[PDB]
C-alpha cells in the first residue's frame, strides 16, 4: 500500500504472530485445571490477545514483512490518527501545562516572599491556574500580541561577549 | 538617580547586568563607585548588593 | 620506659627513633653494609654489591625462564642475567651523568668520579658473581634440580 | 621470504636498542641543567 | 483541618507525589479500560 | 544512685508548625531558599544532628527516637512480608512439595501485559518467584498454616505501632537526659544479658518446644494439616515424649545437672539433615541455649549501682606498655561523648558480622530445603555481602567524621590515637607498598596467563596442568577440619560443614552440599580478594588519618569533613577531604564485593551445585569449568560473563523478562552516572545560564534561582547512580541465571 | 632577629615533620609566647604541649606556620607570634608580620603592589596583545 | 609564581587578607573607597593559588584576581 507495506488484516505473517501468541498462551493453559484461577487468568489473557489482534487488523494499520504494524508519518490523512492527531492531543496538554506553570510564576513574583510560594504551593490559586489552561492557545497568543509574553533584549541579563 | 529609585545596571561584568536593583545609599565623597545598589536576586557568591558608578546605573 | 623517641633528639624532623629504625642491631647492620661501611673506596663497595646482586640474579632466570625445560636452561639464564646487568649498568651510567657535577672529590659515592667508580665496580662484581653462580649450578647437580635430587 | 635474516636482526634492534638509547639520551637531555 | 498541616501538605514533595500518583492512576485506569491504543481510531 | 533514670517531661511540644517550615533545624536553612542548592542542602544535612546544635543531650534524644522510627519501619516491613506470605503466596503447596514448588510471594495485577511476570511456579499458583528465603524460615519455625502467618503479620503491625508510639513518647513527652545515655556499663549489661541472652534463651525455648516436634513430624513425611498445633505440643507431654522421650523426665535432669538425659533433643550432631539438607535443629537449639548462657554470664561483667562489676575506664587505662605510651587512656571519654566513634565501631562490626553471616550461611545451610534452593542461597549471600561492605565503608566514613569533628588533641596527648596519627606516613607508605605488591603478584598472574594462553604456551601458564600455585595452607586446614570429628572434636558425629571434605549430601537429586576443592584459580582469586580489601583499607585509612591535616593542607580540619577542594592551588587540591576518600572507597568496595560474588557464583555453579544421577556422579551446572577457565580474564569474560548472561538476554517473552528490563535499565543508569562523574560544575552552570536566558525570554524564570549541583553533590549523585546501576546489573544477571538453571 | 636559643614545645616526634628540602632549600620558623603550659595540635599531625613563655618551632612550609598562628590566635588568644625564613647559609629573613602590624590593619609606609586603576571588565582582549609585550590590564 | 591583581572595585572590607593562608595580601591606604583602604599583593612569591581570597571577596565579580602562572616550590605547596 504505502511504501510497499500490506494491511494487517490480510497479512499472513500477522496471522502467524497471532497464532504463535495464542499457542504460547495455550501451552501454559494446558498445565492448569479448568476452573482454577490461573486457568481463568490465562484464558482472559488469550481473550485480550485475540481482541487486540482483531482490533489491529480492522484499523487500516499497515504491516511490514516482520508482522508488526508500521506507522506512516508523512502527513497523509489516511494515517492521520497514527501520529498527527495524538500529537495534537499532547500539544493540547503540554501547552496547557507550561502556561499554567507560567501563570503561577507570574503570580509568585507578586507575593511577599516569592520563594516560599515556590516551595509551598498556594493550592486554591494553583487549582485556579490549572483550571485556566483549557483556552491556553488563544490566551497565550493574546499574551504574546500584547507584549506580555516576550520581553525585549535590553531587560534580560547576558554575559560579556 | 536618587534614594529609593529602581535602576538598571550597564556594567558588563556584573551578575545583574540589565537587571533591576534599588538604590540604597548614594555617597557624596569622591568615590569611583558611590552608588550602592541592592538586588532581589543573589549572585553566585550569595551577595545581593554592589557599588557602581553613575554611568553604570540608568533609571527605569 | 618509652621505646619510641624523637629522631636524633629532634622532635620536629620527619622521622622517629624506633627499635626497628635505631636499635644497636639495626645501626650495626647498616654500618656494616658496603654502602655505608667506612674505609671502603666506591669501587670496592660496587664490587661487593655487584657480586651479591649479580650472584642472586642467575636463579629466577634459570628456574622460571622460557628455556627452563631445555638442556641450555642455565646458559640462557646466565645470559639473561648478564643482559639485565648491562641494562642496570646503563641505568647507573645515566644516573651518574645527570646527577652529579664534575668535582675533584672522588672518595664519596655521591660524586661524579665516585659514582663512575661505583658503576665500574658494580659491573665487574655482577659479571663475576653471575659467572660464579653459573659455575656452581653447572658443577653441582643439587642446584640443578633445587633439592629434588635428594628424593 | 627473501632476506629472512633481516626480521630476526632488526626486530630485536628496533624494539630494544632503539628505545633504550632514545630513553637514555632523552633522560640525559631533559634532566641536565 | 489544622492550617499548619495543610501548609505542610501544600509543600512541593507531597504535592509532587500526590499529583504524579494521580496522573499515573489516570494513565493506568485508561489503559485498563481502553487497552492497546497504539493509534487514534478511525 | 549512679545509674539512675533521669527524664525531662514535655521538652518539645507536639505541633504541626515546623512541618510547614522546611529547614527549621538549621539556622542557615530556616531563612528560606534563594537558590536550588538550598533544597539539596535541606535533604542532605537533615539527620546530621550534631551540626544543628551543640547540646549532646538533644542530639542523643534525636538519635534514640530516630532509632525507634527505624525499628518501626523494620517491624512494618516484617509484618508486610508475613501478610504477603499469608495471602499472596503458595506456602502450603511448598510445604507439601518443597523439592518441586518454587517459592513465590508476590502477585502482580494485569495492567499492560505485566501479568506475564506471574510465572508458573508450581503448586497451582502464578506469581513472582521470591528468593528472600522466608518460606524456609517459616518451615524452620514450625509455621504450617497461613493463619499463623496472618497472626505474625498482626503482631508485626502491633510492634510497629508500639515502636512509633515509643518514639513519639520518648522524644516528645519524656526525653531521657544526657546522664541516662552516658551509662555504657549498664547498657552493655542489659543488652548482653537481656537483649541477646534472654532472646537466645526464649528462641531456644521456641525451638525446643515448638520447632523440633513440628519439624520432626515434617521430616517423617506427615502432611502439615494433620500435624498437631504448637499449644498441643506444650500441654500434652505424652505427645512430645513419643518424639523425644527425655521430656517424660521433665525438668528434674536440668536442675540436678543430669543433662545427658536431654541428649536426644539437644545434640551436637553436625553435618546436615539428609532429608532436608539443612542443619539439625537440635544442634541449633543447644547452640542458641549455650549462646544464651554465655551472653547472660557476659552481661554481669560491668560495674553498676552495686559494688560488683568491672569498670571499663580502669580496664582501658590499665592496658598500657612500653611501645604505646599512655595506652588505651582517653578512649572511654571518646566513646561516651562522641556518637560518631560509636557509629564507626558498630557499623564496622555489623559489616564484618554480615560478611561472616554470608560465608557461614552458604557453607552450612541452617534451614530445611534452603540448600537445594540455589536462588535463595545466591541471593542471601550476595545481599549480605553487599550490606557488609556498605556497613564497613560507613564505619570508616563515620570514623573520619569523628576525626574531623569530635577529636580533641588536648584530651588525646600521647595515647594510641596520637601515636597512630604520628606515624600515619609509615602506615600509609607500607600499606601502599604492600597494595602495589599484591596488585602485581595477583593481577599480573591473570595477565601473564592470558598472554601465555594467547601465545600458545599452555605449559608456561599458572594452572594445575602447568606451573602450580597450590593452596597448601587452606587445603591443610580443610584436612584438619575433616579429621576434626572424633580426633579433636570427639563428641561430634559429623563435620561442621561438608565444604571442608566428606560425602555429597544431596536432597531431591540436587546437591545440598559437597566438598569444595581449592586449586590454582582459588589461590589467585583469594589473593585478588586480599589485594582488593587491602586497597580499600588503604583508601579509607588514608582518608581517616589525613582528615584533619596533611603536608598539603595544614588546616584541613577547619574546612570540615565534607568540602570539595581548597582551590586549584598547590598544583590542585581536588578531592582532598575524607568524604572524597569514602567516595573512592565505595567504588573499591563495589569492585571487591563484585569480584567476591562472581567467584562465589562461578565456584558454586561449577564445583558444588548440580544434579545427582545414577551411579552417584554429580553433573554440575557449568560442568566443572572453573579449574581451567578462572585462571585468565578471558575465561572469566567468556565462560562466566558471556555464558551465564544468555538467560537474562533471552528472558524476553517469559516470566523473567522483568530482570532483562532491569538489566537494561541498570545498564542505562550506570552510564548516566558517568555524566555526573566525568564532568564538572562550571559547564553545567553556564548551560543553566543559557537555559535561564531562554526562560527569561518567555518571562517564566523561577524565583528560586536554578544552580548546578555542588561538586560534592555531583560526586555523590554519580556514585549513587553508579552503585545502583552496578548492583542492579549484577542483581538481574544473578537472579535470572540462577532462577533459570537452578 | 630570630633567637635560636628559644626552647621548643615538648613533642614526642612524628613522621610528618620537615624533609631534606628544609635543610637544603629553605626552612621556616615560628616563635610565640604563651601565658601557660598548654596542649596544641601540631600542623603536621599530632599533639604537642607548649611551655609557659617563649616557644620556637621549625616547619617546612610557610602555610604550616601561618596555620599554627591562626590556630593559636583563635584558640589561645596569642597574637605576638613571629614567622621567619631560614636558608642553609644561615641568613634569616623575617616574614610575618612584615612591618610589625598585621596585614589586615592599615599601616603607614605600605605601598600598593599589583593595583589596577580600572575594573576587571576593562581588561584588554588577547588580540590586541598578541605578538606584543603589552599587558592585558592596559 | 602566580600573579595577584587588585582592581579599584575593592571596598576595603579586609576579608581577602584575613582569608589568605600564605600572607600574600595586605591592606594599604587609599582614597577610592569609603573604607579608605585597598588590598595589595607585595608577596606573590608565596602565593600557592588557593583562591581563598577570591572566595572571600564580596564585590560583584571579584576585585581580587589570581592568575596561575609558573609553578615554583612555594606555589606547588611542596614540603619536599
Ligand atoms: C534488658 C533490657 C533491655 C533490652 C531488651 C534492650 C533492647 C534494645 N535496646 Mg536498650 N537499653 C537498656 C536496656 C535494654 N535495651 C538500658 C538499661 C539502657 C540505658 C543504659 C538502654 C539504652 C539504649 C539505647 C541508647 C539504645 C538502645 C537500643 C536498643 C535496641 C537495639 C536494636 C535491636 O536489636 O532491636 C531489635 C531487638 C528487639 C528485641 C526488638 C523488639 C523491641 C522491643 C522494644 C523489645 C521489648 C522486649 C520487652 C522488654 C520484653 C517483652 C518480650 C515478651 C515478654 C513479650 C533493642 C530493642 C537502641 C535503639 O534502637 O533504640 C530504639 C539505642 O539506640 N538501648
Ligand atoms: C520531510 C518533509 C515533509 C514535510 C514537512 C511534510 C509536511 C506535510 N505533508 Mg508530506 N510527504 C513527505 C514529506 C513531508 N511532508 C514525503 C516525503 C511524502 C511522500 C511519501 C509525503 C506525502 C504526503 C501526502 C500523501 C500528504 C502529505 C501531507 C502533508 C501535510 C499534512 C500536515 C497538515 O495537516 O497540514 C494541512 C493543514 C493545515 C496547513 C492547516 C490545518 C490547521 C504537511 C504540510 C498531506 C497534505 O495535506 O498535503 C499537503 C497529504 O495528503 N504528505
Ligand atoms: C513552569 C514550567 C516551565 C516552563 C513553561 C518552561 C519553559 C521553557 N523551558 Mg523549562 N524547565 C522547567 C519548567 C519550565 N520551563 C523546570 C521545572 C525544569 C527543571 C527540570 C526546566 C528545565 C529546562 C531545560 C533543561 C530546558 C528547558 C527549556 C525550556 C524552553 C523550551 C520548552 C521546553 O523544552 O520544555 C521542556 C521542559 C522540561 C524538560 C522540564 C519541564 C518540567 C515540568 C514538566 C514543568 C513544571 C510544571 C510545574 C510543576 C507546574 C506547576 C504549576 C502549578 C502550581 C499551577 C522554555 C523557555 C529548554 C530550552 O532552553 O529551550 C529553549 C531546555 O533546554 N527547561
Ligand atoms: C612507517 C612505516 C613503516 C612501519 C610502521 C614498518 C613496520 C615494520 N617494519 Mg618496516 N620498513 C619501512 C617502513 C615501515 N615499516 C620502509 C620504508 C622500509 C624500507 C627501508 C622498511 C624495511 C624494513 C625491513 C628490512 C624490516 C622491517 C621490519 C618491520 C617490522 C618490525 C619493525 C622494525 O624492525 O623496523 C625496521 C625498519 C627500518 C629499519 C626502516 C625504517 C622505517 C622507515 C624508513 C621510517 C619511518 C618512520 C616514520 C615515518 C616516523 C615515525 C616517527 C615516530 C612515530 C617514531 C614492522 C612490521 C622488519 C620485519 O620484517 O620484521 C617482521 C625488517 O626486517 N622494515
Ligand atoms: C619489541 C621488543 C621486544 C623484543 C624484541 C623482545 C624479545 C624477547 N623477549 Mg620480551 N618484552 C618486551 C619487548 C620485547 N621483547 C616488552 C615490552 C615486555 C614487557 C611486557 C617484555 C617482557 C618479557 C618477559 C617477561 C620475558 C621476555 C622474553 C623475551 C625473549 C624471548 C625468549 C627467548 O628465547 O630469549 C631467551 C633470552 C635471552 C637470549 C636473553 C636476551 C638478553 C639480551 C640479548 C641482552 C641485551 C641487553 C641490552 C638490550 C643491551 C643494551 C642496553 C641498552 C638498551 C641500554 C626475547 C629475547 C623472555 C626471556 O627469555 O627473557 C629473559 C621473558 O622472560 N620479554
Ligand atoms: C524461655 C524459654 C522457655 C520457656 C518459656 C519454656 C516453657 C516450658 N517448658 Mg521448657 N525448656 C527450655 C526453655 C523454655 N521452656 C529449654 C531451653 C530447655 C532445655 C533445657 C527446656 C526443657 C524443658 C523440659 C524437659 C520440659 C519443659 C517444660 C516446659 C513447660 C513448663 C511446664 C512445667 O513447669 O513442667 C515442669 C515439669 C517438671 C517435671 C518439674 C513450658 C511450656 C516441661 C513440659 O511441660 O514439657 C512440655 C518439661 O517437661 N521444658
Ligand atoms: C547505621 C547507619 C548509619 C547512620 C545512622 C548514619 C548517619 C549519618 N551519616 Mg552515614 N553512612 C552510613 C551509615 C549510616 N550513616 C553508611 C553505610 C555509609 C557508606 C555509604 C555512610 C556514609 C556517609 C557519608 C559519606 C556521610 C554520612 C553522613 C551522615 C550524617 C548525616 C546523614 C544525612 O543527613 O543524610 C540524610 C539522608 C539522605 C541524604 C538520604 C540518602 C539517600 C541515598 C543516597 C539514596 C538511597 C537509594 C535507595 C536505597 C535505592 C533507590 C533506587 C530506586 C530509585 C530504583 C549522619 C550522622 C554525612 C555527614 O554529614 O556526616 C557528618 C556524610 O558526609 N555518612
Ligand atoms: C582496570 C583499571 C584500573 C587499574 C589497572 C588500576 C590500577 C591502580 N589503581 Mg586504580 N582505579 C580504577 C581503575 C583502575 N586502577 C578506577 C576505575 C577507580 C575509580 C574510583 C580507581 C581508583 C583508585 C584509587 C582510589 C586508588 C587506586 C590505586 C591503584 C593502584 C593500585 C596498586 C596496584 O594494584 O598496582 C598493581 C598494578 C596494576 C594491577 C596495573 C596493571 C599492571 C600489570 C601488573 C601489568 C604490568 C605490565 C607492564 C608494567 C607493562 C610494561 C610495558 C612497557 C612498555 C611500559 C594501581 C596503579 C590505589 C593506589 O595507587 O595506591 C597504591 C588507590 O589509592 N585506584
Ligand atoms: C603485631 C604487632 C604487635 O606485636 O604489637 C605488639 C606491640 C604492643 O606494644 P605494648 O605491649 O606496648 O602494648 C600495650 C598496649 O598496646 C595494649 O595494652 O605493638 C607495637 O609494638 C606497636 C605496633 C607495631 C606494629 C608494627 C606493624
Ligand atoms: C548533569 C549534571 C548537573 C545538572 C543537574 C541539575 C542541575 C539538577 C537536576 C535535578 C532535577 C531538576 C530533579 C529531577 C529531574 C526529574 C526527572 C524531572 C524534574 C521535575 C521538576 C518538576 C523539578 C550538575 O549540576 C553537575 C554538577 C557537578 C558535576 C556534574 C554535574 C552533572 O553531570
Ligand atoms: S590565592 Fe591563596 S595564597 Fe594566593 S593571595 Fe589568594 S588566598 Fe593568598
Ligand atoms: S576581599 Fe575584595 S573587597 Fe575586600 S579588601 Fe579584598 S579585594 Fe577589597
Amino acid at each position: 500500500d504505502v511504501a510497499g507495506l500490506t494491511p494487517c488484516g490480510e497479512s499472513k505473517e500477522f496471522a502467524r504472530r497471532l497464532d504463535g501468541s495464542v499457542k504460547k498462551l495455550q501451552t501454559r493453559l494446558k498445565k492448569y485445571e479448568a476452573g482454577t484461577p490461573p486457568a481463568l487468568a490465562l484464558q482472559k489473557q488469550i481473550d485480550k490477545t485475540k481482541n487486540r489482534f482483531d482490533r489491529y487488523g480492522k484499523a487500516g494499520l499497515l504491516c511490514g514483512t516482520d508482522g508488526l504494524p508500521h506507522l506512516i508519518a508523512d502527513g497523509r490523512w489516511s494515517h492521520s490518527g497514527e501520529f498527527v492527531i495524538p500529537g495534537l492531543f499532547f500539544l493540547y496538554v503540554a501547552g496547557w501545562i507550561g502556561w499554567v506553570g507560567r501563570s503561577y510564576v507570574l503570580f509568585a513574583r507578586t507575593a511577599d516572599k516569592p520563594t516560599e510560594k515556590e516551595i509551598i504551593i498556594d493550592v486554591p490559586v494553583a487549582l485556579s491556574f490549572v483550571s485556566t489552561g483549557f483556552i491556553w492557545p488563544f490566551s497565550a497568543f493574546k499574551e504574546f500580541t500584547s507584549g506580555n509574553l516576550i520581553v525585549p533584549a535590553d531587560e534580560i541579563t547576558v554575559s560579556p561577549r | 538617580v536618587k534614594r529609593g529609585s529602581k535602576v538598571r545596571i550597564l556594567r558588563k561584568e556584573s551578575y545583574w547586568y540589565q537587571d533591576i536593583g534599588t538604590v540604597a545609599t548614594i555617597d557624596t565623597s569622591g568615590i569611583r563607585y558611590p552608588v550602592v545598589v541592592r538586588f532581589e536576586k543573589v549572585s553566585y557568591s550569595g551577595v545581593n548588593t554592589n557599588n557602581f558608578s553613575l554611568d553604570e546605573v540608568v533609571e527605569v | 620506659s618509652q621505646f619510641i623517641k624523637p629522631y636524633n633528639d629532634d622532635p620536629f624532623v620527619g622521622n622517629l627513633a624506633t627499635p626497628v629504625s635505631t636499635s644497636s642491631f639495626t645501626k650495626s647492620l647498616l654500618s656494616n653494609l658496603p654502602a655505608y661501611r667506612a674505609g671502603l673506596s666506591p669501587l670496592l663497595r660496587g664490587v661487593e654489591i655487584g657480586l651479591t646482586h649479580g650472584y642472586f640474579l642467575v636463579g629466577p632466570f634459570y628456574k622460571l625462564g622460557p628455556l627452563r625445560n631445555s638442556d641450555v636452561a642455565l646458559l640462557s639464564g646466565f645470559f639473561s642475567a648478564l643482559g639485565l646487568i648491562i641494562i642496570l649498568v646503563a641505568c647507573l651510567t645515566i644516573y651518574g651523568v645527570v646527577s652529579f657535577e664534575e668535582t675533584e672529590a672522588k672518595d664519596q659515592l655521591q660524586t661524579a668520579k665516585g659514582w663512575r667508580q661505583f658503576t665500574s665496580g658494580w659491573l665487574v662484581g655482577s659479571v663475576g658473581g653471575a659467572s660464579f653462580a653459573y659455575i656452581l649450578i653447572s658443577n653441582i647437580p643439587f642446584l640443578q634440580t633445587a633439592g629434588m635430587s635428594m628424593l | 621470504m627473501t632476506a629472512a635474516y633481516l626480521p630476526s636482526i632488526l626486530v630485536p634492534i628496533i624494539g630494544l636498542i632503539f628505545p633504550g638509547l632514545v630513553m637514555a639520551f632523552a633522560f640525559i637531555y631533559i634532566e641536565q641543567d | 483541618m489544622d492550617s499548619n498541616f495543610l501548609k505542610y501538605l501544600s509543600t512541593a514533595p507531597v504535592l509532587f507525589t500526590v499529583w504524579l500518583s494521580f496522573t499515573a492512576s489516570f494513565i493506568i485506569e485508561a489503559n485498563r479500560f481502553f487497552p492497546d491504543m497504539l493509534y487514534f481510531p478511525m | 544512685k549512679k545509674v539512675s533514670i533521669t527524664v525531662d517531661r514535655d521538652p518539645v511540644a507536639t505541633s504541626f508548625e515546623k512541618w510547614a517550615q522546611p529547614g527549621h533545624f538549621s539556622r542557615t536553612l530556616a531563612k528560606g531558599p534563594k537558590t536550588t542548592t538550598w533544597i539539596w542542602n535541606l535533604h542532605a544535612d537533615v539527620h546530621d544532628f550534631d551540626s544543628h546544635t551543640n547540646s549532646l543531650e538533644d542530639i542523643s534524644r534525636k538519635i534514640f527516637s530516630a532509632h525507634f522510627g527505624q525499628l518501626s519501619i523494620i517491624f512494618l516491613w516484617l509484618s508486610g512480608m508475613y501478610f504477603h506470605g499469608a495471602r499472596f503466596s503458595n506456602y502450603s503447596a511448598w510445604l507439601s512439595n518443597p523439592t518441586a514448588v518454587k517459592p513465590s510471594a508476590q502477585v502482580v495485577w494485569p495492567i499492560v501485559g505485566q501479568e506475564i511476570l506471574n510465572g508458573d511456579v508450581g503448586g497451582g499458583f502464578q506469581g513472582v518467584q521470591v528468593t528472600s528465603g522466608f518460606f524456609q524460615i517459616w518451615r524452620a519455625s514450625g509455621i504450617t498454616s497461613e493463619v499463623e502467618l496472618y497472626w505474625c503479620a498482626l503482631a508485626g503491625l502491633l510492634m510497629s505501632g508500639l515502636m512509633i508510639f515509643a518514639g513519639w513518647f520518648h522524644y516528645h513527652k519524656a526525653a531521657p537526659k544526657l546522664e541516662w545515655f552516658q551509662n555504657a556499663e549498664s547498657m552493655l549489661n542489659h543488652h548482653l544479658s537481656g537483649l541477646l541472652g534472654l532472646g537466645c534463651l526464649s528462641w531456644a525455648g521456641h525451638q525446643i518446644h515448638i520447632s523440633l516436634p513440628v519439624n520432626k513430624l515434617l521430616d517423617a513425611g506427615v502432611a502439615p494439616q494433620e500435624i498437631p498445633l504448637p499449644h498441643e505440643f506444650l500441654v500434652n507431654r505424652d505427645l512430645m515424649a513419643q518424639l523425644y522421650p527425655s521430656f517424660s523426665k521433665g525438668l528434674v535432669p536440668f536442675f540436678t545437672l543430669n543433662w545427658s538425659e536431654y541428649s536426644d533433643f539437644l545434640t551436637f550432631k553436625g553435618g546436615l539433615n539428609p532429608v532436608t539438607g539443612g542443619l539439625w535443629l537440635s544442634d541449633t537449639a543447644h547452640h542458641h541455649l549455650a549462646l544464651a548462657v554465655l551472653f547472660i554470664v557476659a552481661g554481669h561483667m560491668y560495674r553498676t549501682n552495686w559494688g560488683i562489676g568491672h569498670s571499663m575506664k580502669e580496664i582501658l587505662e590499665a592496658h598500657k606498655g612500653p611501645f604505646t605510651g599512655e595506652g588505651h587512656k582517653g578512649l572511654y571519654e571518646i566513646l561516651t561523648t562522641s556518637w560518631h566513634a560509636q557509629l564507626a565501631i558498630n557499623l564496622a562490626m555489623m559489616g564484618s558480622v554480615s560478611i561472616i553471616v554470608a560465608h557461614h550461611m552458604y557453607a552450612m545451610p541452617p534451614y530445611p530445603y534452603i540448600a537445594t534452593d540455589y536462588p535463595t542461597q545466591l541471593s542471601i549471600f550476595t545481599h549480605h555481602m553487599w550490606i557488609g561492605g556498605f556497613c564497613v565503608v560507613g564505619g570508616a566514613a563515620h570514623a573520619g567524621i569523628f576525626m574531623v569533628r569530635d577529636y580533641n588533641p588536648a584530651q588525646n596527648y600521647n595515647n594510641l590515637l596520637d601515636r597512630v596519627i604520628r606515624h600515619r606516613d609509615a602506615i600509609i607508605s607500607h600499606l601502599n607498598w604492600i597494595c602495589i605488591f599484591l596488585g602485581f603478584h595477583s593481577f599480573g598472574l591473570y595477565i601473564h596467563n592470558d598472554t601465555m594462553r594467547a601465545l600458545g604456551r599452555t605449559q608456561d601458564m599458572f594452572s594445575d596442568t602447568a606451573i602450580q600455585l597450590k593452596p597448601v595452607f587452606a587445603q591443610w586446614v580443610q584436612s584438619i577440619h575433616t579429621l576434626a570429628p572424633g580426633n579433636t572434636t570427639p563428641n561430634a558425629l559429623a563435620t561442621a560443614s561438608y565444604a571442608f571434605g566428606g560425602d555429597v549430601v544431596a536432597v531431591g537429586n540436587k546437591v545440598a552440599m559437597m566438598p569444595i576443592s581449592l586449586g590454582t584459580a582459588d589461590f589467585m582469586v583469594h589473593h585478588i580478594h586480599a589485594f582488593t580489601i587491602h586497597v580499600t583499607v588503604l583508601i579509607l585509612l588514608k582518608g581517616v588519618l589525613f582528615s584533619r591535616n596533611s603536608r598539603l593542607i595544614p588546616d584541613k580540619a577547619n574546612l570540615g569533613f565534607r568540602f570539595p577542594c581548597d582551590g586549584p592551588g598547590r598544583g590542585g587540591t581536588c578531592q582532598s577531604s575524607a568524604w572524597d576518600s569514602v567516595f573512592l572507597g565505595l567504588f573499591w568496595m563495589y569492585n571487591c564485593i563484585s569480584v567476591v560474588i562472581f567467584h562465589f557464583s562461578w565456584k558454586m555453579q561449577s564445583d558444588v551445585w548440580g544434579t545427582v544421577q545414577a551411579d552417584g556422579t554429580v553433573t554440575h551446572i557449568t560442568g566443572g569449568n572453573f579449574a581451567q577457565s578462572a585462571i585468565t580474564i578471558n575465561g572469566w569474560l567468556r565462560d562466566f560473563l558471556w555464558a551465564q548472561a544468555s538467560q537474562v538476554i533471552q528472558s524476553y517473552g517469559s516470566a523473567l523478562s522483568a530482570y532483562g528490563l532491569i538489566f537494561l535499565g541498570a545498564h542505562f543508569i550506570w552510564a548516566f552516572s558517568l555524566m555526573f562523574l566525568f564532568s564538572g560544575r562550571g559547564y553545567w552552570q553556564e548551560l543553566i545560564e543559557s537555559i535561564v536566558w531562554a526562560h527569561n525570554k518567555l518571562n517564566v524564570a523561577p524565583a528560586i534561582q536554578p544552580r548546578a549541583l555542588s561538586i560534592t553533590q555531583g560526586r555523590a549523585v554519580g556514585l549513587a547512580h553508579y552503585l545502583l546501576g552496578g548492583i542492579g546489573t549484577t542483581w538481574a544477571f544473578f537472579l535470572a541465571r540462577i532462577i533459570s538453571v537452578g | 632577629t630570630l633567637n635560636l636559643q628559644i626552647p621548643s614545645p615538648t613533642f614526642e616526634g612524628s613522621t610528618g615533620g620537615w624533609l631534606r628540602a628544609a635543610e637544603v632549600e629553605e626552612k621556616y620558623a615560628i616563635t610565640w609566647t604563651s601565658p601557660k603550659e598548654q596542649v596544641f595540635e601540631m600542623p603536621t599531625g599530632g599533639a604537642a604541649i607548649m611551655r609557659q613563655g617563649e616557644n620556637l618551632l621549625y616547619l617546612a612550609r610557610k602555610e604550616q606556620c601561618l596555620a599554627l598562628a591562626t590556630q593559636v590566635k583563635n584558640s589561645f588568644k596569642i597574637t605576638d607570634y613571629k614567622v621567619y625564613r631560614i636558608f642553609p647559609s644561615g641568613e634569616v629573613q623575617y616574614l610575618h608580620p612584615k612591618d610589625g602590624v598585621f596585614p589586615e590593619k592599615v599601616n603607614a609606609g605600605r605601598v600598593g603592589v599589583g593595583n589596577v586603576s580600572h575594573s576587571i571588565g576593562k581588561n584588554l582582549n588577547p588580540a590586541q596583545i598578541k605578538f606584543t609585550s603589552k599587558s592585558f590590564n592596559g | 609564581s602566580h600573579s595577584v591583581k587588585v582592581y579599584d572595585t575593592c571596598i576595603g572590607c579586609t576579608q581577602c587578607v584575613r582569608a589568605c593562608p600564605c600572607d600574600v595580601l595586605e591592606m594599604v591606604s587609599w582614597d577610592g573607597c569609603k573604607a579608605g583602604q585597598i588590598a595589595s599583593a607585595p608577596r606573590t612569591e608565596d602565593c600557592i593559588g588557593c583562591k581563598r581570597c577570591e572566595t572571600a571577596c564580596p564585590t560583584d565579580f571579584l576585585s581580587v584576581r589570581v592568575y596561575l602562572g609558573g609553578e615554583t616550590t612555594r606555589s606547588m605547596g611542596l614540603a619536599y
